[PDB]
């Protein structure tokens, strides 16, 4: 049933905005 | 034409005449009949220029290319 979670994340990363992209890039560098 | 060059080869040397004839008829695809390009051994980046110029007439062309290349991932594509 892992494919259901994969699909849930797939739609989430598709819907995510550029501001979220820039925010996560900074947070990845910080951590 | 210089990707895999067999100078002692009549076939690859005859392809020069064919490509010159296509270049005579005004064909933009004259490199097409070269064996390395036809086999996928070479491609040129100037093609992406044609993709951009084509996008003035085909606004979907860039999207289709990236979907085939996997560059953009749309769910259900």
């Amino acid at each position: 049933a892992a494919a259901e979670w994969i699909s849930q994340q797939r739609l989430s990363l598709y819907r995510r905005s550029e501001r979220q992209e820039l925010s996560e890039l900074v947070k990845n560098r910080m951590k | 034409r210089f990707m895999q060059f067999r100078a002692k080869d009549s076939y690859s040397l005859a392809l020069s005449k064919l490509e010159k004839r296509e270049r005579e008829n005004g064909s933009n695809l004259a490199f097409m009949f070269r064996l390395p390009f036809a086999a996928g051994r070479v491609f040129s980046i100037s093609m992406l220029d044609t993709l951009l110029y084509q996008s003035f007439v085909k606004d979907y062309m860039i999207t289709i290319t990236r979907l085939l290349l996997g560059l953009d991932t749309t769910p259900g594509s």
